[PDB]
RNA sequence: UUGACAUUGUGAAGAGACAUAGUUUCUUUACUUAUUCAAUGAAGCGGAGCUGGAAUUCAUUUUCCACGUUCUAGCAUUCAAGGUCCCAUUCGGGGCUGAUCCGGGUU
RNA sequence: GCUUGUGACGGCCCGUGAAAAUCCACAGGAAGGAAUAGUUUUCAUGCCAGGUCGUACUGAUAACCGCAGCAGGUCUCCAAG
RNA sequence: GAUGGGGAAGCUCCGUUUCAAAGGCCUGAUUUUAUGCAGGCCACCAUCGAAAGGGAAUCCGGUUAAGAUUCCGGAACCUGG
């Protein structure tokens, strides 16, 4: 107002700098960035077989969390924790004499992929988590088939990394269940029950769908809208 | 150049050692009337923006 | 929420860290001593008659000096050798492949006593 | 025998173009915002002999609008575009001499030049001196627009490639006799080596399928089939015609 | 140079057989992510929407283009002046707006 | 007058007759700056320092190349009556 | 002619700003202190290649058996600080 003034740029072709502006949509990114999107794109246009694309759906929010607020409990223990129960067990033990039995049966999460195809195989796994991602998939993809026959309730979860933190290691990829306290016996039928409703009844009718073949957007609205007109007069 | 005074490398008008004044005559001749002329441009099709 | 707002389309190699060496064991054991020293410097006087006369004319001695010295060296040598002081220093290299210093001395010095002061004639 | 003349062209040693007092190459300006949606105006500001070159260049120059400067270009001058001018580039151009526009938006007769083969490859036909494309039509549908080169042929490109309205300058350069071996001299001297030229008749077998005899003769049909072989490949390569061309030429 | 096979995938219409159900194979014309070519210090792409209006309303929009620069051999840069909100009023400095929204497919 | 330099011009070309370091100028106006005392080193004068390698001589009917102190060959500046 | 690279059994061949996350300046932030972060730039992307091309600055007189625009005398000029 004062000895001030309103003077508004034109920056409409011709004439005007042009300002700065977010061309984030325009970087010339590092080529290992490039290759990670595309690596995602060329990986839905292709039709996706039924055997992968059953990995896809994964486990939705709600029940994870009551799924990973159960696994937790059963943490297997820390270094600290069987330091101090080496010396509840060694010392005691060869004393006051028990037979390695001053220890109580442990309740733990069984994990790493070996282990728990065994424990699958022999019917002993009673809750399988499989992550999602898991790059080399095949380490991974025999798996709801193994457990669809065992007759094991199975879950694919999303995180191998968080799989991970359950259990110590910064990755997992895969966490079970053989055991449980009784004082959790109960909360886990609820778990199989929901677990199962989302994977095992439908993995006969999923072993059916591909997935993939989608167009990026600038060809699904190039069609949406073709496709719009041509009949639709 | 870099040896010598200021004042054996300019002349005391705008665009001193740089433009040759009569190519500064032009150079304000043209800018005022330009920019007279612009505000010219704009009332009239201020005007056929109003009448039409 | 969202994204970084990036005004240029160019990307650029991220401004990391850089660590300063901090070894585990040294270089050498024993630093080298030092390979120049004014007694490695200055080799020699030039006695030669021609030599002999910038002594008495000229205020200026004449050695025979290191090649791997340039003219700052032989006028600090000289000048930590000797005592005196240095109004200017002349090099040039001798088809004997050494290398010769006219080291003039400032007016206060008389080269021809110094001459005989390290002891040549 | 020996390699011959042709095939030691190709690797470029002596015979690689003269190029140090060039202006530096010819091109419309990179294809940006500006002149696919609107307009950006520049003034040629000298219009410059290139060597080697028959036309002369435009050297024009423009505001660049994503950072304060200028930006400056070279163009091949068409006839009647001069210093101080404005030159306006284009979707929405007008169309007068010297200003670049897409093939799109002129009507057909248009005589333009130095016409972009592909939107945006700054330039490729009709370049010469004298030269120019005549547009001949349109297609709206698949935007193509079909244009009539130099050399007779038509051909139809996007409507989207550009091209500079009216002919290159320089017209009429070889219409005038060189006259003396020396005026070729300077010619060539600016571009590359190619002359003088001895006959293949004229020198031994070793050299070339001419070569030899005890008179001078090809001894079998100059003309060479295509999918002849390097080293055989001298005369009338391919050549479904020949002898003196009787009666009016120009592609029906 | 010519053919076949491999790189080689996805739709659609038409032919081709167990001999007028669709597994399969060839021809035509679609797709784009493989592969291929160009451009650029990957800058304004695609999709909506704002407002002008041509347009004629068969109930209200059924749409289609537009949607800052052309007398002149000036000038166009300091996240932008303006508006507005903050820091606790110091000089300095910040956010939004100015410059519509969505999708990160550089084209 | 001779040699050389240089200027203002004129002829010539389908030939129109390098590049880079480097130096200055201008446009811009971020900023900084006085009255009880500030601004200024593109004005003058003043102080210190400038390393390294080559430098002799021949350059030709004998110092170079032609087996040689070979009538051969080998780039150039200065130029009196 | 190196380098990210691409060929080649390989000695190596190609490419030179190329299908690359390619780097360093100005001062401000320190008054634990020495240089971490705060701005904004600049994206120019090796290097070798002329003792006749480009290019900061020196002249006269004297002097040696043999050096001298290089020493001596005197008088200057440039570049950095
Ligand atoms: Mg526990
Ligand atoms: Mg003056
Ligand atoms: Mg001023
Ligand atoms: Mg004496
Ligand atoms: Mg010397
Ligand atoms: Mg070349
Ligand atoms: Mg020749
Ligand atoms: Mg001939
Ligand atoms: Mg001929
Ligand atoms: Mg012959
Ligand atoms: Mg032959
Ligand atoms: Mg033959
Ligand atoms: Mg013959
Ligand atoms: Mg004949
Ligand atoms: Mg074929
Ligand atoms: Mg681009
Ligand atoms: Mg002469
Ligand atoms: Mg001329
Ligand atoms: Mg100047
Ligand atoms: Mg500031
Ligand atoms: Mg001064
Ligand atoms: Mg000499
Ligand atoms: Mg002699
Ligand atoms: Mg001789
Ligand atoms: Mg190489
Ligand atoms: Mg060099
Ligand atoms: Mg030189
Ligand atoms: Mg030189
Ligand atoms: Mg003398
Ligand atoms: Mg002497
Ligand atoms: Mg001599
Ligand atoms: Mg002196
Ligand atoms: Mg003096
Ligand atoms: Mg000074």
């Amino acid at each position: 107002n004062p000895l001030t003034h309103s003077t508004p740029k034109n920056f409409g072709i011709g004439q005007a700098v042009q300002p700065k502006r977010n061309l984030s949509r325009y970087v010339k990114w590092p080529e290992y960035v490039r290759v990670q999107r595309q690596k995602k794109i060329l990986s839905i246009r292709l039709k996706v077989p039924p055997t992968i694309a059953q990995f896809q759906y994964t486990l939705d929010r709600n029940t994870a969390a009551e799924t990973f607020k159960l696994f937790n409990k059963y943490r297997p223990e820390t270094a600290a924790e069987k330091k101090e129960r080496l010396t509840k067990e060694a010392a005691a033990v060869a004393e006051a004499k028990s037979k390695q039995d001053a220890s109580p049966k442990p309740y733990a999460v069984k994990y790493g992929l070996n282990h728990v195809v065994a424990l699958i195989e022999n019917k002993k796994a009673k809750l399988v988590l499989i992550a999602n991602d898991v790059d080399p998939i095949e380490l991974v993809v025999f798996l709801p088939a193994l457990c669809k026959k065992m007759g094991v309730p199975y879950a694919i979860v999303k995180g191998k990394a968080r799989l991970g933190t359950l259990v110590n290691q910064k990755t997992s990829a895969v966490a079970a269940l053989t055991e449980v306290r009784a004082e959790d016996e109960a909360a886990l039928a609820k778990l199989v029950s929901t677990i199962d409703a989302n994977f095992a009844d439908k993995y006969d009718e999923v072993k059916k769908h591909w997935g993939g073949g989608i167009l990026g957007n600038k060809a699904q609205a190039k069609m949406d809208k073709r496709a719009k007109n041509s009949d639709s007069a | 150049y870099a040896t010598v005074s200021k004042t054996h490398k300019t002349v005391s008008r705008a665009y001193g050692g740089s433009r040759c004044a009569n190519c500064v005559k032009e150079r304000i001749i043209r800018a005022f009337l330009i920019e007279e002329q612009k505000i010219v441009k704009k009332v009239v099709k201020e005007q056929t923006e109003a009448a039409k | 929420k969202a994204l970084k707002v990036r005004t240029s389309a160019t990307f650029r190699l991220p401004k990391t860290l850089k660590l300063a060496r901090a070894p585990k064991y040294a270089s050498k054991a024993v630093p080298h001593y030092n390979r120049l020293d004014s007694y490695k410097v200055i080799e020699q006087p030039i006695t030669s008659e021609t030599a002999m006369k910038k002594v008495e004319d000229g205020n200026i001695l004449v050695f025979q000096v290191s090649m791997k010295a340039n003219k700052y060296q032989i006028k600090k040598a000289v000048k930590e050798l000797y005592e005196v002081d240095v109004l200017k220093v002349n090099t040039l290299v001798r088809p004997n492949g050494t290398k010769k210093a006219y080291v003039r001395l400032t007016a206060d010095y008389d080269a021809l006593d110094i001459a005989n002061r390290i002891g040549y004639i | 025998g020996r390699v011959i003349r042709n095939q030691r062209k190709g690797a470029g040693s002596i015979f690689t173009s003269h190029t140090r007092l060039r202006q530096g190459a010819a091109k419309l300006r990179t294809l940006d915002y500006a002149e696919r949606h609107g307009y950006i105006r520049g003034i040629v500001k000298q219009i410059v002999h290139d060597s080697g070159r028959g036309a002369p260049l435009a050297k024009v120059v423009f505001r660049d609008p994503y950072k304060y400067r200028l930006r400056e270009e070279i163009f091949i001058a068409n006839e009647g575009v001069h210093t101080g001018q404005f030159i306006y580039a284009g979707k929405k151009a007008s169309l007068n001499v010297g200003n670049v526009l897409p093939l799109g938006s002129v009507p057909e007769g248009t005589i333009v030049s130095n016409v972009e083969e592909k939107p945006g490859d700054r330039g490729a036909l009709a370049r010469a001196s004298g030269n120019y494309v005549i547009i001949i039509g349109h297609n709206p549908d698949e935007n193509k627009t079909r244009v009539r080169l130099p050399s007779g042929a038509k051909k139809v490109i996007s409507s989207d490639a550009r091209g500079v309205i009216g002919v290159i300058a320089g017209g009429g350069r070889v219409d005038k006799p060189l006259l003396k071996a020396g005026r070729a001299f300077h010619k060539y001297r600016l571009k590359r080596n190619s002359w003088p030229k001895t006959r293949g008749v004229a020198m031994n077998p070793v050299d070339h399928p001419h070569g030899g005899g005890n008179h001078q003769h090809i001894g079998k049909a100059s003309t060479i089939s295509r999918g002849a072989v390097s080293g055989q490949k001298a005369g009338l390569i391919a050549a479904r015609r020949t002898g003196l061309l009787r009666g009016s030429q120009k592609t029906q």
